[PDB]
């Protein structure tokens, strides 16, 4: 029916014209739903067709915003399930030393039988995540973060019940949206405290830990974060401090740092320099980037729902996360 | 109530004197891309779901093009309505024509179709709303305004006004142009009910936008010798009260001359209208993908970039154009299927489809329409506009300010 | 010292408003903050701090140059009818900081422009000299493009005055009543005076809470009598 | 005078630093006629204050031409020498300055200059003689320190900066403006990228001084400095002070810059004038700095503001932070009017004034 | 200049003990008469300790030309894990202990005492077959160094040349 296609076209639309919905929970649930409903209502027998119809569909979305690769990545898991479940029903160099064209019966039940699995998991990802709380922070403790992330929040705000230290929040220049988390962190008496960027470095000699949440995880174990999340990995990194980073399953891209330029998210000059300065914004080149990269060197542990694992090991996750085939998309 | 827009498609007023003789206004290309694009685009992102088209000057090929392009599509939530007649003069006949139809219903918006902006409406329509439901037929139009700077480039002396509004309600008191004055005038009748919030503007931008309402096309029905909007506020202001909303964190500009278009066309290339960029496709043609990299430089597909030349600032190449060797180009716009010599120097120049430069050329601060070709060792000087299908021989050195087109008399000859 | 005090009366200054002489509030406003000098202008009748009192055998401007040997720093001008509870740092930070040559108190026919910070004087005029509109010049507005216009505040007639310009008001004898003639000089010269600089800046301060009212009248003159008594409640 | 009483809830870090707010002044409880506080100082103190004057050497030539103006109107009393009395005297104004705002290392040096010289005034000499020299000396101390160095360094910085560098600066230096103007007036052909970071936005002034001088310049805020330093060439940045142990003290968000610029390969210099050069040292930027109104990190995002009400929540501090502290292992090239020298000879300067 | 800040500040004292000759019991128990809230601990725990240290005040026994040290046994270690967690090494020392020698010599740097302190003499026959060695000092470099406390101010590390040049003469290094 067409109310698939007016579906896609809105969500098409409404990540490519803004950002879509506020939480990256909200985001993977929206996209699931979505291949979910198109693997419903739609005329397709074989697996090759039906990868190839979610293929182009989630090339569409991707081109639409290449930053936001959480749909990607459920993109890819679909189509990672599809094949899973394909294999299940058909029938390295250890492994060194395939057609999509048989049409079964019960492949789009179990297919979506799969998708709720994979729904549920998406929804208790979080309570995974902030139940190692007290494994990581110690009583009067000193924690520094930076930006507004819901599983930060939660990691923290989990622990405050049982344990009691000194957050440093510093905001964000462009979107300085650290400020709502550092009220919804002192609205349960954590004892938090806003900062600026330029004194990361100089307040950086008191503090003991630090936990902050990426947009996504590239293959080497690196991440495009906020932009200041370079600089403050590279603070730690000088200090000897340990960098925590809680991100879910689904924020796990199959790239490697091989892009160029288009990595960051430049928006308008707005919010670093307004409009009413006068003649000087014809001549002054004024950039916004909102991402930055931090390489995988400076990060020391990653704590998602099934535990936490070091970065060296994140190739083994992409390699049980996704198949080498859907990588490109 | 469904958001409902009118589409004024030519702008009854004739600037763009030599170029608008084979090509609409509405369809220069900007960015690679027409003006009535930006303004379809902002419309359809800011809520509007249906439009009305009107058109007289070249009407079949801003049919023909709209029909060509993704808003008269099956799948667009924007569905819009072509309107076309030859009788038109001015925008006042064109609201005439609306009451005479019986289009609209409540409140909508009245744009020219060469507006680009990104500015959300959603505010200033529920403001108007609730002031309209307080004062069921007072609270008539409300203009919108992006508050800038008066050094700004965008600020033209030609649209350049001042307001005397009230800051307690924003509410226009007196509206004028500043247009060749020096000392400005505002009579006393402003000051005559409250007498306490009143105060003078003059950091505004005019986005000839305006949240209308069809009370104002019945006063336009009623009043003969409104022949614009402008005319209607002045003639609403001597006497029903018209209110404003300013925009501070918004981009929104109208390109009404020759100054304006190199304006919006630099705040376009430097992301000032974002998310409406090059590198978006905002239009989704095949023809118009482009990259964005460092230095805000956009490169399409098939750009064949020459050995030697180098890409300082904020420039557009198109697809399928071409580019030489030992070359530099700044601040230009480049359309596709360009070919560009050796040793040429673009500074601020923009370069339209079919275009060829020869080898050892200096462009500065002038526009190359369609088809345009320039042969060698040919200097052009700053606001040096050539129009479709001129040729420059060559040794040639234009004096600025020079025009050149193929009818004899609008400003010179081949 | 920094500032000098001078209480101009030029019967109306002895009128007993609240059972006090009416020249003991402009005292008090200048008393408890300094001002161990106080210099006055009065009639031959008008006799009873340290009150340095002068007879007038006239305008305000006269009465300023007649006294201008004895001046040697910045003036402080106050009015005979003058009962108010502002404070008067609220001016005199307005005066220090930004190193202004004028700065007048005001409290809510004469039109006042004032910019965006509120304090900035940009525009001052009368309603009798404009003939039919009122005209703003280019310059003002691509400096200041937003301009505030107030119509009923009251003025108070108490500035903080430069002594270059008393050195001006001695050498042209044509203003008269600085009230009218000086200040929006001074308002319109800011965009001869330039003399004696050895730039122009005029600011204001509105207080919208205060007993700020200058007695001229018999409506105003009960007002005041009606009011006084929380007011010296508090004070004695 | 009084206390000048604080303002807010402040840092457990910085619980032993002053925290004032710019709306409630100190010159509320005072004598319109300034009669113990001279009236120079008393519209100094409020210039600085109200955040009027913004800048080491815009601040030290103030007190400079405030301290003039008082010795101008300053008579010696009787029975009493003036080489002691005026020392006595200067001493309350110094303290109103410092509880206006935290005084700098620039101005406590310039104070310390004028204690010794005025302690060198014999008895026998007459008293408008000695003001007259007092005068002449901080004018020509003014004329030598600020005028003559900036001079200097920044004849010595124009054989570094070379045509096609990339020059990244931050926040607003008079010093390092005045040696672009210079460097792109004598013929070098560079561009320069203007880092500023909130709530100061100080930046600005520089970026606004290099259009109206002709440089080609561009603007972003700190955070993103990582972006741009790759293709940056070279990092001038601005020191109020010089501890004896080599670290640089300057604004905030200069130490975070120098780590990043290291990381990146990008060669930092730094320029300071000699009377800056403090003897004093310091580790880090938490048992001495300068807290700032806490109401300037409130930022009106959207519609509303999320730290509009900051005092309700007892649990929630606020920190502004203004100078911080500069390792010598980030710092390539101090620039100078004795000449270039490398960071680790900061002491040997000061051996030689 | 620990106990003479107490008396204005709180603090909390980290006390790592000399495995030859436990010295650091005495001092750690003088501070905690004063009311410092010290604490005792083994040299091994001295690094998996040193995350939530925030500065290091050690006293040396002689500083050499370069700005090295000749400190008890153990502070080198506590300077590379200083180094490692870029902390501030700070160094307590007047201005008699400075020697004007560069670390030319070998060997005789350190004070080899009995080994009786390290391995007892009641262990039995192994003591022919264990070869057991006891230093008493050990060299700290300079560049761990951080700040140098004398009584005529703190200077950096990179300065001690001059103070060398200004103590003693270069005819009289030798002796």
């Amino acid at each position: 029916g067409s109310e698939l296609s007016e579906r896609i076209e809105s969500f098409v639309e409404t990540l490519k014209r803004g950002g879509g919905p506020r939480s990256s929970e909200e985001m993977a649930r929206e996209t699931l739903g979505l291949l979910r409903q198109i693997i419903t209502d739609h005329r397709w027998s074989n697996a090759g067709e039906l990868m190839e119809l979610i293929r182009r569909e989630g090339r569409r979305m991707t081109a639409a915003q290449p930053s936001e690769t959480t749909v990607g990545n459920m993109v890819r898991r679909v189509l990672k399930i599809i094949r899973e479940e394909y294999g299940r029903l058909h029938g390295s160099l250890h492994k060194l030393l395939e057609d999509f064209s048989f049409h079964y019966a019960q492949l789009q039940s179990n297919i979506i039988e799969a998708i709720n699995e994979l729904l549920v998991e998406l929804e208790g990802t979080m309570e995974n995540i902030a139940a190692q709380a007290l494994e990581h922070i110690d009583s009067n403790e000193v924690i520094m973060t930076i930006g507004f992330s819901r599983t930060v929040e939660a990691f923290l705000k989990e622990a405050a019940r049982k344990r009691k230290f000194h957050v440093i929040v510093a905001e964000c220049a462009p979107f300085c949206q650290g400020h709502e988390m550092a009220v919804n962190l002192s609205k349960a008496g954590i004892e938090t405290t806003v900062m600026t960027d330029a004194a990361i470095f100089a307040v950086m000699s008191r503090v003991n830990k630090v936990i902050i949440g990426t947009k996504t995880i590239l293959a080497n174990g690196a991440l495009r974060a906020v932009t200041g999340t370079h600089t403050l990995a590279l603070a730690a990194k000088h200090h000897s401090t340990p960098l925590i980073v809680c991100a879910p399953m689904f924020k796990l891209s199959p790239q490697f740092p091989n892009e160029e330029d288009s990595f960051h998210k430049f928006v308008a000059p707005e919010e670093v320099l307004p409009f009413t300065e006068g003649d000087i914004l014809e001549k002054v080149s004024v950039h916004c980037p909102v991402f930055d990269y931090v390489p995988p060197e400076l990060i020391t542990l990653f704590i998602s729902n099934i535990g936490g694992n070091a970065p060296s090991y994140i190739y083994r996750l992409m390699s049980e996360l996704y198949h080498p085939d859907d990588h490109v998309l | 109530p469904p958001l409902q827009a009118v589409l004024v498609a030519d702008s009854f007023d004739r600037r763009f004197f030599p170029i608008s003789k084979d090509q609409p206004r509405v369809l220069l290309p900007l960015a690679n891309v027409a003006l009535i694009d930006y303004t379809l685009e902002f419309l359809t992102a800011t809520g509007v779901q249906e439009t009305f088209v009107f058109c007289c000057w070249k009407a079949a090929q801003i049919k023909e093009h709209l029909l060509k392009s993704k808003w008269c599509r099956p799948t667009s939530l924007n569905v819009v309505r072509i309107i076309t007649s030859e009788l038109y003069r001015s925008l006042g006949d064109v609201l005439r024509d609306v009451d005479a139809k019986a289009l609209v219903r409540s409140d909508f918006l009245l744009v020219y179709g060469d507006v680009i902006s990104n500015i959300n409406i959603t505010r200033a329509l529920e403001e108007h709303r609730l002031r309209r439901k307080l004062e069921k037929n007072v609270s008539v139009m409300t203009m919108i305004f992006k508050e800038s700077s008066p050094s700004h480039p965008t600020r033209c002396h030609e649209d350049n006004v001042v307001v005397a509004v009230d800051s307690t309600t924003n509410r226009v008191l007196h509206f004028q142009k500043t247009q060749g004055l020096r000392r400005f005038a505002f009579p006393l009748s402003l000051f005559q009910g409250s007498s306490d919030g009143v105060e003078v503007r003059y950091d505004l931008l005019d986005c000839h936008i305006s949240i209308c309402s069809p009370q104002v096309a019945q006063l336009f029905t009623d009043n003969f010798d409104y022949q614009t909007r402008d005319d209607f506020v002045r003639g609403l202001l001597v006497n029903n009260q018209i209110h404003m909303h300013v925009t501070a964190k918004e981009y929104g500009a109208r390109v009404s001359n020759l100054h304006m278009y190199s304006a919006v066309c630099a705040d376009v290339i430097r992301r000032w209208v974002y998310p409406l960029t090059p590198e978006a496709n905002f239009t989704d043609s095949t023809t118009q993908s482009c990259t964005h990299s460092r230095h805000n430089i956009y490169r399409g597909p098939e750009v064949s970039l020459g050995h030697g030349s180098i890409l300082e600032e904020n420039v557009l190449l198109g697809s399928g154009t071409v580019i030489g060797s030992n070359c530099f180009i700044t601040n230009s716009v480049i359309g596709p299927g360009c070919h560009i010599g050796d040793n040429v120097v673009l500074d601020q120049t923009y370069l339209w489809q079919g275009v060829r430069v020869a080898a050892g050329a200096q462009i500065h601060q002038s526009l190359l329409c369609d088809n345009a070709e320039v042969k060698e060792r040919v200097t052009l000087k700053p606001r040096s506009v050539l129009t479709s299908q001129v040729v420059v021989g060559p040794n040639i050195t234009l004096p600025e300010g020079s025009v050149i087109s193929l009818h004899p008399p609008d400003a010179e000859e081949d | 010292m920094e500032f000098q005090a001078v209480v101009m009366a030029v019967p109306k200054p002895l009128l007993p408003v609240g059972n006090k002489p009416l020249i003991w509030y402009p005292l008090n406003l200048l008393e408890r903050v300094g001002f161990e000098e106080v210099i006055v202008v009065t009639t031959r009748d008008v006799q009873k701090m340290k009150p340095d009192i002068v007879c007038i055998p006239m305008g305000t401007a006269d009465s300023l140059r007649y006294i201008y040997p004895k001046l040697k720093t910045d003036v402080l001008v106050l009015s005979c009818d003058l009962i108010t509870d502002v404070a008067l740092h609220e001016v005199v930070d307005l005066f220090r900081a930004y190193d202004a040559s004028l700065a007048m108190l005001m409290r809510k026919r004469d039109f006042i422009g004032v910019d965006s910070t509120g304090k900035r004087l940009l525009f001052m005029a009368n309603e009798a000299d404009l003939d039919e509109e009122l005209v703003i010049k280019g310059s003002i507005l691509q400096k200041h493009p937003r301009i505030r216009f107030h119509t009923g505040l009251v003025d108070a007639h108490l500035y903080c005055l430069k002594k270059y310009i008393v050195d001006f008001l001695m050498e042209n004898g044509s203003i008269t009543s600085i009230r009218s003639e000086l200040i929006p000089y001074l308002v319109r010269k800011q965009f001869d005076i330039y003399s004696f600089i050895k730039q122009v800046r005029c600011y204001v301060h509105i207080m919208k809470e205060g007993l700020c009212s200058r007695v001229s009248t018999l409506g105003l003159y009960m007002e005041a009598n009606r009011q006084v008594p929380k007011l010296l409640s508090a004070l004695c | 005078v009084p206390t000048r009483k604080d303002y807010g809830s402040k840092v457990s870090l910085f619980s032993h630093l002053p925290q004032y707010s710019r709306q409630n002044s100190l010159t509320q409880f005072m004598s319109i006629p300034s009669s113990v506080i001279h009236p120079a100082m008393v519209r100094l103190g409020l210039q600085y204050s109200q955040g009027l004057v913004s800048g080491s050497n815009a601040r030290c030539i103030a007190l400079l031409r405030a301290l003039q103006q008082v010795i101008q109107d300053y008579t010696t009393p009787p029975n009493e020498e003036l080489s002691r009395d005026l020392v006595n005297k200067l001493k309350p104004y110094m303290s109103f300055l410092t509880q206006c705002r935290p005084l700098s290392a620039s101005m406590h040096n310039a104070i310390k200059f004028l204690n010794k010289e005025i302690t060198s005034v014999g008895s026998s000499k007459r008293e408008e003689e000695a003001k007259s020299e007092l005068r002449a000396a901080i004018d020509r101390y003014v004329q030598e320190k600020i005028v003559l160095a900036a001079q200097a360094i920044s004849r010595f910085a124009y054989q570094k900066i070379s045509n096609g560098d990339v020059i990244l600066v931050y926040g607003c230096s008079s010093l390092v403006s005045r040696i672009l103007q210079e460097a792109w007036t004598e013929g070098r052909r560079f561009r320069v990228v203007v880092v500023d970071s909130r709530p100061w936005l100080e930046g600005r002034h520089t970026l606004r001084s290099l259009v109206h001088a002709g440089v080609p310049a561009s603007y972003l805020l700190i955070p993103a400095a990582s972006y741009v330093l790759p293709e940056v060439s070279k990092v001038l940045l601005g020191a109020h002070a010089l501890l004896a142990n080599g670290s640089v003290m300057s604004r905030v968000g200069t130490a975070q810059l120098a780590l990043v610029a290291r990381a990146h390969n990008v060669p930092v210099l730094v320029c300071c004038e000699t009377y800056k050069f403090c003897e004093r040292v310091q580790t880090d930027a938490f048992v001495s700095n300068e807290l700032d109104d806490p109401d300037d990190l409130q930022c009106k995002r959207g519609e509303h503001v999320a730290l509009a009400n900051w005092q309700n929540h007892a649990s929630l501090r606020l920190l502004n932070l203004v100078y911080d502290v500069t390792p010598p292992e980030l710092v390539d090239l101090v620039i100078t009017e004795l000449g270039m020298i490398p960071c680790s000879s900061v002491p040997v300067v000061l051996r030689v004034k």
